[PDB]
């Protein structure tokens, strides 16, 4: 079994969204205006000018593809709650009318990377890894983690969609709860 | 600032004489929503007969408005909901499984058959009444038919396809500044309350039950955002209230709406299953107790607009219509009812009145003192007309 | 929940 | 025509004996209308023109009821928007229909020695993100799934609890109600709105004394030869401080959504207005959450996340009593100078003129 | 003080803890110096608003709103709306109207459409063969509606036989409208016999249960009045009463509220009905030896007698004049051997705080009373305020009554019940007061059912005379309280007390001290006690609850009164 420390202000984030997106019907604001892709670009630019060895680049960079490359092919699958899927229907639906393929990681915000990592200890177990690479894989993410608690003023504010706007959810109505729910 | 009073018996004003318009579609009737459900077109049809036998025809004009076209419908609602009601019907209602969860028309609102023609029946009544009082042709409006004031702009609620009290209001805005719609149904007016929500050309004012009873909205605290704030008026009550209780609180509330306000014109629900011994409501008021709110309404001299509502109970509600109707024409009816199609639904008695039981009242003094305190501050800050 | 039917 | 009605028999039948026996003892002037209405096009919008198995009976994503596209092969059962991709319930394309794990299945012929084939020239491609090649391999062989928490997340904090359908409780929730079953039942006109009893709803349950509402200092249990004198008392779910309906303006019984809370809480959340937002955090138990006492008292601010003794700040009634005094002293005077200052300028330039 | 919470917002709260302390909260004030508010609708986003709405014009979008947005799912917390609850007899009458509505929607839409076959019939015999065989219907019959002919007979003809039916008269009804008016007209007398036949029995089966359904109150009082009028629900009343009165004055501000129940007796011969009424019970029960009913009789002949100050001779001219229509002191019986014996022969303080203050020609008395007496005086004053409620209303339902006016359009056909008629139970133009005494007397004397009392109670006034449905009750339980104030030794001892006072001409406080001691004397130290005060000017009673240490007269309002009483208590020995 694998374990990771994720602190506890992130741990009340987690519950504070499962609250919202269940009994409190809200979706998300998307595109969000700080995506994956800008997270992680950012955490990657600013870290790869602290440790000078080109190994901890190397291992830094290829974290982040590979993060990127997961996060992608995962959304769909696995991280979505039930009232958020006539959402992303929608999103799929006006990209193929465009002739483009959907890319989640440059529309979904920072909340869904924080539901890709809480998962991410079973989906390591469920494999057939090493342990070396576990525990590596493990300690990448908890400094991740504690670079993003340094930041969370910045991606995670409460602003009260039905107050004055621009909030990171959005309030649903009766036709999409009722199509997305209990249809 | 509540105070106690007894029930005077009802006098009608020799002095205003209104030019009334009935509008009655003899189709209507035709259309049941079902087995068992407890909403019945039949009703309407009852009450008039009662009207016709009472020799009220002589004393009105009555005519069939023209019904309301799929464009007309579409002022309020959206092109997808009036698409779908013109459409559906029961046998094809399988093809049609991802509508009627959006739109809500299945079962607690049933496809029966004809669902379109009942619902532009009420909206040309509605909208062709309110376009004859703007044009300067009659004083008082009468449409039963109408008064879907649960149905929203793209879903349906509460047994109600089509909210055509919003396209009568609509309808009235062209020619006058400021319009009052008044409620006294036992539920809450949603739809209506929802549709001017934030505009302070129409004031919603609406007498409730509330409690964990449908639809669950209309707090003592909604009272309108943006520029309509203020201009939204609940009262919610408890179960039992009588006809002096209702009357102490109806007139002080509407008096004072009057006063400040000033209203141009005057639409008033007053559908009946808040009477007594309904299927569905709470109240104890009796059929005077019911027709004085409409006495009162008729007392300030502006352009009115009756329209009809909820009713379980078939007789009741027949009874009740043709007495405020014939109120409304300035006479007191006769209390034995002639001989009529369906006479034997009025049994024991065979008169027409309607009976309160002794249900126990529970709106004490000191509650509605608060209520009416609430309101009546609330209201101070939409003086100036 | 709703009203009857 | 033989097929029986509401009546409970055809419609060409009069009654049975057995209703008639257990239901017994032992010119019109609406012909006209057709001559009076005179229709009324008067509107202005006239202008408008206008093995054989069966599935599952739940989803195998959400766990849930309702409407499912089935697998074949498997018994298991999809709603239309829990798929990958979500399926449109008109354009469904007929055919043989498999979920991803039976075409994965069927894909490989079940044979895993080509598992590793695949796998293995897969982790050589993946060279770029080794470390996340086995992973981004597995995720292909799974059918969808919902997201719910980690259980090692749920669990810090204890006053929250997965409700019925995996949905958020938060200790706010009243309860479902049991005996309200029982309630569809019932006990005649003994209603659970609770009306026509209150002499044993105005008498403490345990101790045996009368509840006295907070504000009126009263229990009004009337007198049941005059029941218009009774005030329907009702306690706070949290501290159970007893209340009048008609001191609380509330008109109702908190019976279904969720618990009444007496006046007497002081926020859970501020909107301060300024806007900012709550100072309140949340419980942390699993024995974590560790206290303070700071070594200064009268200066200390910390949160709105105070702990009141004879992270949460450890502070005493002493401490408050200080602080609201300055702070209110300290506003006072600073507001009469800036009026003070403000009145003196205001006369140097009168005087200027 | 952390700069969360606006001043206003404290000052609300505040009002909350100190609200109906004046001084503090005004003080509070003085030295303090002093968006959806609405809890039932959601903001959506201004992407959500974009839906066509064709007919919409400038000022639809200008007043209409689109962006606010309540639900009944929602308001209701995903789990709520309870309905009432709508008695057993209601769903009876809902039944009733479903089967009649069922059979007027049929027959009423067969013949709309059978009217407009019959006029294009009618129109089509009228050619020649050439027009018959290129004759044909537009879709709707010429009519306003398109879907009433449909519906009417899909169900008469076997709805695909109906649609092949329905599009064969659409293509040549020269041929079809016959057949199609003729089944119509078959059906339709079919219909209508089976519907007369039906009315029949739905018009008695409603006649049984209408006003039975109008009482919500009435079929549920025979049970709630057993378990509400026993001795710890009227000992609740008083007790809570007083508490509420202590706990209240506890506010400085107010005035001193005085004792705690207070009737009032405006009509004099009630209590010659309730004796009527005891005196028939007692007359018919089987559960006393002829003694104990004498000795009853007497015992509440001269209690009422002396209690209210009522001349014997008063009493028996009025029985005199009740019962020739139908065509010593209380001591006496208080001792019992009495009464068989009687009917087998048939310094300067204390001295001028005593000084001034004499009551002579007393018209206040009072009984010290344990809960026997307490109990009975209560059952005394129920019966008596519900038989006044009912004499109150007497001449105005007397007046409506013999004033109703029965239509004999009705009257012939058999659509009224005669059926409470015929055994003498309508209260015809006789007085209804009188009516209802009858009644219950023979309900006791047991020769009428219970059933038919309630229902001559339900129909002669309204479902407003329910609380008589237990009269013969409430008198089996105040004769055998009557038997209780004889039996026991100590509550003997206190009714002779009590006469020995009221027959007493003048006193002062020392002597009702004096008794208050004595009553108490025989009653244990954990009994409560009772103050029964009356009132001769006016008839007036008044109930005070005694606490043990209880100043036993009321409360005066100056130092002079109280404590020169209190100093004169300083007189005898007993503790202060
Ligand atoms: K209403
Ligand atoms: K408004
Ligand atoms: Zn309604
Ligand atoms: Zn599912
Ligand atoms: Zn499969
Ligand atoms: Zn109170
Ligand atoms: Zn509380």
């Amino acid at each position: 079994k694998i374990s990771l420390q994720i602190p506890i202000k992130l741990k009340s984030v987690l519950v504070d969204d499962w609250e919202y997106v269940t009994k409190d019907k809200k979706i998300c604001r998307l595109p969000a205006d700080v995506t994956v892709e800008m997270v992680l670009n950012k955490y990657e630019h600013e870290v790869s000018q602290e440790l000078e060895s080109p190994g901890s680049q190397s291992q830094l960079s290829e974290y982040c593809a590979g993060l990127k490359l997961y996060f992608d092919k995962c959304l769909g699958n696995m991280l979505l709650y039930r009232l958020e899927r006539l959402q992303y229907d929608e999103l799929l639906k006006k990209s193929s009318k465009d002739q483009k393929p959907l890319v989640p990681i440059r529309i979904y915000g920072a909340i869904h990377l924080l539901r890709l990592i809480s998962v991410l200890p079973e989906l390591i177990s469920s494999t057939t890894m090493d342990l070396q690479s576990c525990q590596l894989l493990i300690k990448q993410t908890e400094d991740f983690l504690v670079w993003l608690l340094m930041h969370v003023d910045e991606y995670f504010n409460d602003k009260d969609p039905n107050r004055s706007d621009d909030a990171l959810y959005v309030n649903t109505s009766s036709q999409y709860e009722g199509v997305a729910l209990g249809m | 600032v509540y105070e106690a009073t007894p029930f005077d018996p009802i006098t009608v004003k020799p002095s205003d004489k209104r030019r009334v318009a009935y509008f009655y579609d003899a189709d209507v009737g035709n259309y049941a929503y079902g087995a068992g459900h407890p909403m019945k077109p039949h009703r309407i049809r009852m009450a008039h007969s009662l009207i016709m036998n009472y020799g009220l025809y002589k004393k009105m004009e009555i005519y069939r408005a023209k019904p309301a076209t799929k464009q007309e419908m579409c002022q309020f609602h959206t092109d997808e909901y009036i698409d779908f009601l013109s459409r559906v019907t029961p046998d094809n209602l399988e093809m049609f499984k991802r509508e009627s969860v959006k739109f809500n028309v299945g079962d607690d609102c049933p496809v029966f058959d004809g669902l379109y023609e009942y619902c532009s029946i009420s909206g040309g009544g509605s909208m062709e009444g309110a376009a004859r009082l703007n044009r300067g042709k009659c004083d008082v409006a009468v449409n039963y038919a109408g008064g879907l004031h649960h149905a929203k702009k793209s879903e349906a609620s509460g047994f109600c396809y089509l909210n055509d009290i919003v396209l009568g209001i609509i309808e009235l805005l062209r020619y006058h500044p400021r319009v009052l719609y008044i409620d006294i149904d036992v539920h809450h007016g949603d739809g209506v309350e929802e549709a001017f929500y934030t505009t302070d050309r129409v004031m919603t004012c609406s007498f409730h039950k509330y409690g964990e009873f449908f639809p669950g909205t209309g707090e003592l605290r909604d009272i309108g955002v943006g520029a309509g704030k203020n201009y939204a008026v609940n009262v919610p009550l408890r179960d039992g209230i009588d006809d002096a209780t209702y009357r102490s609180v109806f007139e002080p509330v509407i008096k004072k709406i009057m006063e400040w306000y000033q209203p141009s014109a005057v639409v008033l629900q007053c559908g009946g299953d808040s009477l007594s011994g309904d299927r569905l409501g709470c109240f104890n008021l009796s059929m005077e107790g019911h027709a004085n709110c409409v006495n009162y309404v008729k007392s300030f001299g502006i352009p009115m607009m009756v329209v009809g509502g909820g009713g379980y109970t078939m007789r009741n509600v027949a009874r009740t219509w043709c007495f405020e109707t014939g109120l409304l024409n300035n006479v007191v009816l006769d209390k034995d009812l002639p001989y009529n199609e369906y006479y034997e639904y009025y049994g024991p008695d065979y008169k027409l009145s309607v009976r309160p039981s002794n249900m126990f009242n529970v709106n004490t003094p000191e509650y509605l003192d608060k209520v009416m305190t609430n309101i009546f501050a609330n209201l101070e800050n939409t003086k100036y007309a | 929940x709703x009203k009857x039917x | 025509d033989s097929k029986v009605s509401v009546t409970g028999l055809p419609l060409n039948k009069g009654p049975s004996e057995k209703i008639k026996r257990e239901s017994l003892w032992n010119d019109l002037k609406t012909f006209l209308t057709e001559n009076m209405t005179e229709e009324s096009n008067i509107r202005s919008t006239i202008g408008w023109n206008g093995i054989d198995f069966e599935n599952e009976d739940f989803c195998s994503a959400c766990n849930q009821s309702g409407s499912f596209l089935c697998c074949d092969t498997c018994p298991k059962s999809f709603h239309f928007l829990c798929l990958d991709p979500p399926i449109d319930p008109n354009n469904l394309p007929k055919g043989d229909w498999h979920c991803n794990e039976c075409k994965f299945k069927i894909f490989i012929n079940n044979s895993m020695a080509t598992l590793k084939k695949i796998e293995s020239n897969f982790i050589k491609q993946n060279n770029n993100v080794k470390i996340f090649a086995k992973l981004l391999f597995n995720i292909d062989s799974h059918n969808p799934k919902q997201f719910q928490l980690p259980n090692y997340i749920k669990e810090t904090f204890p006053a929250v609890k997965t409700g019925s359908r995996g949905q958020y409780s938060d200790e706010n929730d009243k309860i479902p109600l049991t005996d309200r079953q029982l309630f569809n039942t019932s006990y005649g006109q003994s209603i659970t709105k609770l009306d026509s009893y209150n002499p044993d709803t105005h008498i403490d349950s345990n101790s045996g004394k009368f509840l006295i509402c907070y504000k009126c200092n009263q229990t009004r249990l009337g007198s049941w030869s005059h029941p218009e004198n009774s005030r329907l008392i009702m306690t706070c779910d949290y501290c159970q401080t007893p209340w009048h309906l008609d001191c609380v303006p509330r008109a109702s019984f908190k019976n279904l959504g969720s618990k009444w809370k007496c006046p007497l809480h002081s926020p859970t959340k501020v909107y301060k207005k300024i806007y900012k937002v709550w100072k309140k955090q949340r419980l942390i138990n699993k024995k974590n959450q560790l206290y303070y006492e700071p070594l200064q008292k009268i200066g200390y601010q910390n949160n709105g996340n105070i702990q009141i003794i004879p992270k949460i700040t450890q502070i005493d009634e002493n401490s408050i009593k200080y602080d609201f005094f300055d702070k209110i002293y300290k506003s006072k005077m600073v507001q009469k100078r800036k009026l003070f200052q403000f009145q003196e300028s205001l006369i140097d330039k009168l005087v200027s003129n | 003080s952390q700069d969360i919470l606006d001043l206003d917002d404290l000052v609300e709260k505040v009002d909350f803890y100190l609200g109906s302390n004046k001084e503090l909260f005004t003080w509070f004030k003085n030295f303090v110096g002093y968006e959806a508010f609405g809890p039932s609708y959601k903001r959506l986003p201004k992407s959500d608003t974009f839906m066509p709405c064709s007919g919409r014009d400038d000022m639809c979008w200008e007043v209409l709103n689109d962006e606010w947005v309540g639900h009944p799912v929602w308001a209701s917390e995903d789990s709520g709306f309870i309905a009432h609850r709508k008695n057993q007899y209601e769903e009876t009458l809902f039944k009733i109207e479903e089967e009649r509505h069922e059979y007027d929607f049929y027959i009423e839409s067969n013949l709309r459409t059978i009217q407009c076959l019959e006029t294009i019939v009618n129109k089509i015999e009228n050619m020649t063969e050439n027009e018959k065989a290129n004759f044909k219907l537009p879709p709707g019959l010429g009519h306003t509606s398109m879907t009433i002919y449909k519906k009417v007979i899909r169900k008469v003809y076997d709805k695909e036989r109906g649609f092949e039916i329905i599009d064969a008269l659409h293509e040549h009804p020269a041929v079809t409208a016959p057949v199609v008016l003729k089944r119509l007209k078959q059906k339709d007398e079919e219909w209508r016999r089976a519907q007369r036949e039906w009315n029949k029995v739905w018009r008695e089966l409603e006649q049984k249960v209408f006003f039975k359904s109008l009482d919500h109150l009435g079929l549920t009082f025979k049970q709630a009045d057993k378990k509400l009028l026993t001795t710890k629900q009227l000992i609740s009343e008083i007790s809570s009463i007083k508490v509420d009165q202590t706990n209240k004055k506890i506010h400085w501000l107010t005035p001193k509220p005085k004792s705690q129940l207070d009737f009032d007796f405006p009509d004099k011969n009630i209590f010659y009905d309730i004796l009527c009424l005891a005196d028939t019970f007692i007359t018919h029960t089987t559960a006393y030896s002829n003694p104990d009913k004498e000795r009853l009789k007497d015992l509440l002949k001269y209690f009422i007698s002396l209690f209210f100050s009522i001349s014997f001779e008063k009493i028996e001219e009025s029985l005199y004049s009740h019962k020739q229509n139908v065509s010593m002191s209380l001591l006496d019986i208080l001792h019992r051997s009495r009464y068989q014996k009687l009917k087998r022969s048939n310094g300067n303080l204390v001295e001028e705080a005593n000084s001034q203050g004499i009551i002579q020609n007393r018209s206040i008395f009072n009984l010290f009373a344990n809960t026997n007496i307490y109990i009975f005086f209560r059952h005394w004053t129920t019966i008596y305020e519900r038989l006044l409620e009912i004499k109150q209303m007497n001449e105005r339902v007397t007046k409506e009554i013999n004033t109703r006016s029965t239509v004999t359009f009705a009257k012939d056909l058999d659509l009224l019940s005669s059926q409470l008629s015929e055994m003498g139970l309508d209260f015809v133009g006789e007085d209804a007061y009188k009516q209802v005494l009858r009644l219950s007397r023979r309900l006791i004397n047991g020769d009428l059912e219970h059933q038919w009392f309630e229902e001559s109670l339900r129909q002669a006034y309204n479902n407003k005379a329910f609380k008589l449905y237990t009269i013969d009750k409430v008198t089996q339980s105040l004769v055998k309280h009557a038997h209780t104030l004889m039996t026991d030794a100590k509550t003997a001892e206190i009714m002779a007390l009590f006469v020995k006072d009221r027959n007493a001409s003048t006193t002062s406080a020392k002597d009702q001290i004096i008794y208050r001691l004595q009553v108490r004397s025989h009653m244990s130290n954990t009994e409560n006690m009772f103050r029964i005060e009356f009132d001769k000017r006016t008839l007036h009673v008044s109930i005070q609850y005694i606490a043990l240490d209880d100043l036993t007269l009321k409360e005066p309002k100056a130092d002079e009164d109280k404590w020169k009483y209190y100093v004169t208590s300083y007189a005898l020995p007993h503790p202060t």
